[PDB]
């Protein structure tokens, strides 16, 4: 399912502003 | 509303012509504990001594800004901060800065990031979502008509007050411009087409970013997800979005229109503007004016066990804000 795609996903938690 | 923006539109202009500094001090402060962090800074929890108010303080190190390349984008955020007035924008209460530091001290917001509530439940039921989604669809409204874009939506920007009412924090990113812009920034699953293009854009990717955040709120995930940001870069340029079962029929098209690469025809941009969006079938249940004045019933409100509660926060690993006898970048932050 997406679901279980996305909870295994490295990008579950907090995100941050993009940094060059 | 055409009136009352006019009025709104003075009293902003006054203060970004004539922007408020060093309204505090950082000794008129006890640092208790980390509220939160982001690329270019972290705030921290803080008691007023001589009030004994709570606020968070949000610090950054003038080294890292330079270094970092957000000079003028944090000079952006303070003049901006000062300057509006919003019930669903968090007020900033004073800014300073020091050898090392600059610090913008805004009022505590006790209920927590939608971020956490929405990755806990797992996902907002319509009506749920549409009760935040409508507090942003206003605060917008109200910036635009200011020649402001806001930049970077997303559930981790926006906090729950006592009243279960949305305060946007985070103006790192936000811009007045006339016209378009060409900067690379945001967050990776909130940019719009036209950014990753390098095209240049306006205002039409903060709408586009509503969509993201309206399908994350109700799907519980975001429309375009994958480990490496340039991977969610080809999602968002592909461009073709996946509905969850649940949706409704009125989220599907509401959502189909502000996911809309096609600036001539995505909500909010238009011929009729904000319109397109508030008369929207998904938005019919909406009283726009009770929204406003916050005479809405939330369909959630946080506990909260007192001043100086942060059980609606993670805990974060504390760091010493440093010091130095040396003035660092005087003449780069002599505005703030
Ligand atoms: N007024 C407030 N009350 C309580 N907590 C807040 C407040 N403002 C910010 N925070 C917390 O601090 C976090 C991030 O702080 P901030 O937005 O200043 O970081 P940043 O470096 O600008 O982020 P980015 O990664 O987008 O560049 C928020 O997500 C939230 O947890
Ligand atoms: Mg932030």
């Amino acid at each position: 399912t997406t679901y279980a795609d996305f909870i295994a996903s490295g990008r579950t938690g907090r995100r941050n502003a993009i940094h060059d | 509303v055409k009136e009352f923006l006019a009025k709104a539109k003075e009293d902003f202009l006054k203060k970004w012509e004539t922007p408020s500094q060093n309204t505090a001090q950082l000794d008129q402060f006890d640092r208790i504990k980390t509220l939160g962090t982001g690329s270019f800074g972290r705030v921290m929890l803080v008691k007023h001594k001589e009030s004994g108010n709570h606020y968070a303080m949000k610090i950054l190190d003038k080294q890292k800004v330079v270094k970092l390349k957000q000079i003028e984008h944090t000079l952006n955020e303070k003049r901006i901060l000062q300057a509006v007035n919003f019930p669903f924008l968090v007020k900033l209460e004073f800014s300073f800065k020091d050898n090392s530091n600059l610090y913008m001290v805004m009022e505590y917001v006790a209920g927590g990031e939608m971020f956490s509530h929405l990755r806990r439940i797992g996902r907002f039921s319509e009506p749920h979502a549409r009760f935040y989604a409508a507090q942003i669809v206003l605060t917008f409204e109200y910036l635009h008509s200011l020649d402001l874009i806001y930049r970077d939506l997303k559930p981790e920007n926006l906090l729950i007050d006592q009243q279960g009412y949305i305060q946007v924090t985070d103006f790192g990113f936000a811009k007045r411009v006339k016209g378009r812009t060409w900067t690379l920034c945001g967050t990776p699953e909130y940019l719009a087409p036209e950014i990753i293009l390098s095209k240049g854009y306006n205002k039409a990717v903060d709408w586009w970013a509503l969509g993201v955040l309206i399908y994350e709120m109700a799907a519980g995930y975001p429309p375009f997800f994958a480990d490496q940001p340039i991977q969610i870069y080809e999602k968002i340029v592909s461009g073709k979005v996946r509905f969850p079962s649940h949706f409704s029929s009125d989220l599907k098209d509401l959502l189909r229109n502000l996911l809309q690469v096609d600036l001539t025809k995505r909500f909010g941009n238009l011929k009729n503007g904000v319109n397109d969006i508030k008369n929207h079938k998904w938005f019919a249940t909406t009283d726009w004016i009770a929204i406003y004045q916050r005479k809405v019933e939330a369909p959630f409100i946080p506990k909260f066990k007192g001043p100086g509660d942060t059980s609606n926060f993670d805990d974060y690993e504390e760091e010493e804000i440093r010091v130095s006898i040396n003035e660092k970048c005087g003449k780069e932050f002599t505005e703030f």
